This record gives C-alpha cells, structure tokens and sequence, in this order.
C-alpha cells in the first residue's frame, strides 16, 4: 500500500479567492493521482485525473500538476459552487488510497 | 497446452528471435520468486515475470495490456497460469479473490482460472497475426512474457541420443 | 446514465449482508466496478473490484474472505455479499463505476458513483 | 525412379522421450504399423515388379 | 475402368470453419496426407500401368 | 536442526488462529509433521499429519473438519489453521517432525519438536 497526505486540511477562504491544495505521497505515484469533489451527504465526483487532464463538464477555474512525490491542485476565483471537501486518490499500486480530504471553508 | 503441436511448431521454426512486449508494470512485483531454478540462482524462469502482489496477501490489481504485432511474421505468444499448492498460498501471492484470466485476439477467445491443490505452471500459447492486438487481462496467478518470439527459416526439431 | 442503491439496512452482528446496485443506459462490460467504503466521518477504504466480463474479482486483505462479489448481466445489477459483519462495518457503501484509464498500474477512474448505501450493523 | 516415390519430407508425431495420451498413441502406433504394411506391401510389390521388369 | 475405382461416398471429418482438437486433427491431418499419398501413389502407379498399357 | 514457533496469541471464541513453525536445516520433504496439543495440565491430544510431498492431511475426528493444515515450501513453513475456537482450545500446540519409522502402522517417531505455541482463547 501507499499512504500520503493532504495539505492544508481546512481552509477559511472567500468568494474570488485562489486556493492550492496538495498532496505527498511515501513514494512516488509518477502521475497517478486523481482529485473528487464530495458534496456533504453525498457522492463524490471526478474533477481532474493523471494530476493534469480535467474531466469533461468541469469549468476552467480547477487546475493541476504535479510528479513523482509532490502534486498540486488550484482553483481560481472560488464560487459558492466550490466549498467542497476534496480527494486525493493514489491509483499507483494496490490497495488503492486516498487522502484525508480538505474542506473548504468561510 | 496442446504441447505436441506447439512443440512441432518450434521444430520447424528456424529459430527464435525475441522482441520485448513493452508492457510496463507498475506497482507490481516482478523479483526472482522460485527455489526451482537456483542453478542460475533463487528466480523465476529467464524471460517471464510471476507478476505477483507488490507485497505479501495484498490485493492483484485488474490489469488490461494490449500487444499489437509490428512485423510482417505472426508473434508466438505464451503466457502461464499458476497453479498454488492450496488457496493459503494463492492468497498470499496474488490477495484473495476470484482468479480470472482472459486472453484475447480478432480469431481467439479464452478464459482460464488457477485450481489450487497441485503446484505446477500451465503455459498456454496463441500465434497472433499481423496488425492484431492481442488483448490480455489480469486478476492475478498471470505470468506475464517480457519478450515475445518470431520464427526464422524451417528447422529440423530432430529428437536423439547420439553426439555431433 | 446512473447508479441507483439499495435502501439503507440493519444487521446483527455474525450476519451477512447483500447491498445492491442498478446501472441504467451504458452496458456493463465496459467498465469494471468497484466497492468503495465511506466510512461514518472517517476516509474511503477500498474494499474490491469486480469485472463483469467474466465476474473475476480481487479484494483487499483489510476484507480478505469476507466478501463475496457478484453480478447480474441480466438485470444490470451488482450486488456485493459481505459475511461475517462487524460493529465496524457500520458504514455507506459506494458503487463506482471506473474507466480503464491507468493501464499502467489498472488503477482506477471514478467516472460515476452510486447514491450509496447506509449499512448499520448493532 | 523408386527415389522419387520415396524422398517425402517427415516430423515427429510421437514424442519418443516422453509419453502420449495412449489411448491416441494406440491409435497412432495402429496406424504407422498399418501404413507400414500397405508400403512395404508397396515396397514389394514394386521391387517385384521391377525385378519381373528386369527380367522381362 | 478408373471412375469405379474412385467414385465413393465422403463425409465431413474436419470442421473447416470451426476448430478441432489439435492432438487429434494432428492425427487426421497426418492420417489424410498420408493416405492422400497413398492414393497418390496408387493413382500415378494405376495411371503409369494404364499408360503402359496402352502403349502395349 | 531446529523447529521454531511463532509467538503466544490470544483469541476470542468464534475466531480462527494461525499456528506457525519455520525449519531449518535439512529440506522438508524427507519428514512427515504433527500437530499435537499440550492441553494446560492434561495429557496430548494428536490433531493431525500434513505429508508437505503434496500437501495431504488427515485429521482426528475429536476436531473433524475445524482443522485446515498447510505448507510452504519456499519458507519452509508449516503453518495450521483452526477455525471455530473454543475456549476448550486454550493449550500449548507442538510442531513435530515425524520419522517414517513404523512401516506397519504408518506409526509417527517424534523425532524433533518445535518450541510449543501458547493460544488462547477467551
Ligand atoms: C499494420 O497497421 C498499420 C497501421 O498504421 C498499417 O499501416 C499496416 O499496413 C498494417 N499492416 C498490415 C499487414 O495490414
Ligand atoms: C507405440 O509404439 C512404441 C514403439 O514404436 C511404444 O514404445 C509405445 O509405447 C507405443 N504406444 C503405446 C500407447 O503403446
Ligand atoms: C489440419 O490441416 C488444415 C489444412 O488442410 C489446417 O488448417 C489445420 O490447422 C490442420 N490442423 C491442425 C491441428 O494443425
């Protein structure tokens, strides 16, 4: 298995604010890392994969990058639509992991 | 499998030359498994990886891999099952679960599954056509060829006990 | 389209319990599913993957024996049996269907999750 | 002209080294014993017709 | 003289569109070549004995 | 040379325990392996044989099918699997190496013992 951590775990931010979350995994995962958005009560859903391909449906303000053992997520002029908790999921060997989560707050 | 054929197969083929899959295999371990072959050391036969769990009763994951023949000549392809001596030792190989292999190309379906209770490798082949893709899935007890084979130039496969 | 569940359940302890899900448009044999626990304020656990093309199943040692993965081409269902349940297995289960993306490790690609299903065992 | 006749191109069908399912390999031996006798009634009848040829 | 030699019923053995056991479709295959240069010999001895005949 | 055993364990009723005992020294395929309890101030009990030539077994009936015996041979380890503790099962379990000796009966010769595994279960 693979364990890795979130950073930060919370946030307090506002509407028009960029945010970066990241993710450091115990060895390298060269690209494999996926985010998903969890909306509270409900499932998550796939923002963006291979740490730098957004999926389809997914507006402009989320970004990423990212290798080896440090990797990255933005998002530009946050919007009431993106106070979320986030996840990172390790698809590099089995088990499959995934992060702490980091939440959006104000 | 049908090791008669294929063994004629070879005794007419020439020889072999090997060319590499180009299959990549993250987080999965491939180190010397077996005892069997200590004359060259404590590994696995020379050219074909165990493809076992990165690490001891961790869970195989479902891999897809897909070859597609470069060449004007059709590729040899062989690929095992493995057979565990109990479920115990099948589980810590390859984690639990439902072991299914299946092999695919455009005039070629199979499944096969491992049956504990015997240790031994079953090698089953397949003769892929040019600009085929052979397509293999795995859910553990797979090994995998690093290297496939082409034919070259109509041997004799003569079977004897006398010098040269 | 989507993935549906079935209702939340209540098991005693020793039990087994079945928890469904119903996939509606695309065909199942071009996908592989996995169940993935979400567990009450804690962080998703892997529990396996079933491929419906042949019903192969791998599951993680954290389960190991205890989970039974099966499915139902007929009516596009894909019903897990978990046995021996625990007080620990209080938890929503996921069923996610995953795009073969990562062929380089079969890693998974969440591309559609089910509703979820609320198992209380007590 | 019997070099002709003869000079066919063969491989192995039975593993000589090792073992066939016998139930094939009764089969097999059956038929290279039968093929045997129709050529080397063949092989006979041939030389004796050469030889009767010869004569002639 | 020669159609009355030849002119016999045949069925199929092989499934040409399909697969057979490869052990044995071995055999059949050897079997049929075999037999098929039996025949062949037969059929060049029949026709060559004819020719000779003829030319008698 | 030697037969060394895993450490004491403590189990709860209704669980299963894993008893293991590695060799060293000569290859494992010459001997035949015992299981025989040290019941807590009371005589042996024979559980059962294991032939690692093929992993064969046969069990006395006083544990039936509760007894799954195994081997690895590429760690040189016997390890046993007893499903369905009882607290009944509390006793110190032994790894024996059993000579061929009695051609007659198919009789043991506790030739060499392992260290003896404490178990517990309540
Ligand atoms: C093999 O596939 C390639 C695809 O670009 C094609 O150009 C080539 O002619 C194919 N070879 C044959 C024998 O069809
Ligand atoms: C076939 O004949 C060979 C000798 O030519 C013999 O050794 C072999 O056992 C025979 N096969 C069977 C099944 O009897
Ligand atoms: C038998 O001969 C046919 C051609 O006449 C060939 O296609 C087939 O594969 C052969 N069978 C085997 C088992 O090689």
């Amino acid at each position: 298995e693979i364990v890795m951590t979130q950073s930060p775990s919370s946030l307090s931010a506002s509407v028009g604010d960029r945010v970066t979350i990241t993710c450091r995994p115990s060895q390298s995962i060269s690209t494999f890392l996926n985010w998903y958005e969890q909306k509270p009560g409900k499932a998550p859903k796939l923002l963006i994969y291979d740490a730098s391909s957004l999926q389809s449906g997914v507006p402009s303000r989320f970004s990423g990058s990212g290798s080896g053992t440090e990797f990255t997520l933005t998002i530009s002029s946050l919007q009431p639509e993106d106070f979320a908790t986030y996840y990172c999921q390790q698809s590099f060997s089995t088990p499959y992991t995934f992060g702490q989560g980091t939440r959006l707050e104000i | 499998t049908n090791e008669e054929s294929l063994r004629q197969i070879l005794r007419r083929s020439g020889g072999i030359g090997k060319e590499s899959m180009g299959f990549t295999y993250s987080g999965i371990r491939t180190n010397g498994a077996t005892s069997a072959c200590t004359r060259s050391g404590s590994s696995f036969y020379a050219e074909m990886k165990w493809l076992l769990s990165n690490s001891d009763n961790a869970a195989f994951p479902q891999m897809t891999k897909a070859y597609r023949n470069p060449r004007n000549k059709p590729a040899l392809i062989i690929w095992g099952v493995h057979h565990s001596e109990s479920v115990s030792e099948q589980t810590k190989l390859y984690g639990s679960g439902n072991k299914l292999i299946t092999v695919r190309s455009s005039k070629y379906q199979q499944s096969f599954t491992p049956n504990p209770g015997a240790r031994r490798i079953d090698f089953h082949w397949l003769l892929l056509d040019p600009n085929d893709t052979v397509t293999f899935t795995f859910n553990g007890a797979f090994i995998a060829p690093d290297r496939t084979s082409f034919f070259r130039g109509e041997s004799l496969g003569v079977q004897s006990d006398a010098p040269l | 389209v989507q993935l549906v569940q079935s209702g939340a359940e209540v098991k005693k302890p020793g039990a087994s319990v079945k928890v469904s899900c119903k996939a509606s448009g695309y065909t199942l044999t071009r996908y592989y599913f996995h169940w993935v626990r979400q567990a009450p304020g804690q962080g998703f656990e892997w529990m396996g993957i079933i491929n419906p093309n042949g019903g192969g199943t791998s599951y993680a040692q954290k389960f190991g024996d205890r989970v039974i993965m099966t499915s139902d081409m007929s009516t596009s269902t894909i019903y897990m049996e978990l046995s021996s349940l625990r007080s620990e297995d209080t938890a929503v289960y996921y069923c996610a269907r995953d795009m073969p993306y990562y062929h380089d490790s079969g890693g998974p690609l969440f591309d559609l999750w089910g509703q979820g299903t609320l198992v209380t065992v007590s | 002209r019997l070099i002709g006749k003869t000079n066919q191109q063969f491989e192995l069908i039975d593993n000589e080294f090792n073992e066939i399912e016998q139930q094939i390999g009764n089969v097999i031996n059956w038929t290279r014993d039968a093929m045997t006798e129709i050529w080397s009634y063949n092989a006979e009848l041939l030389v004796a017709m050469e030889n009767q040829h010869t004569i002639d």
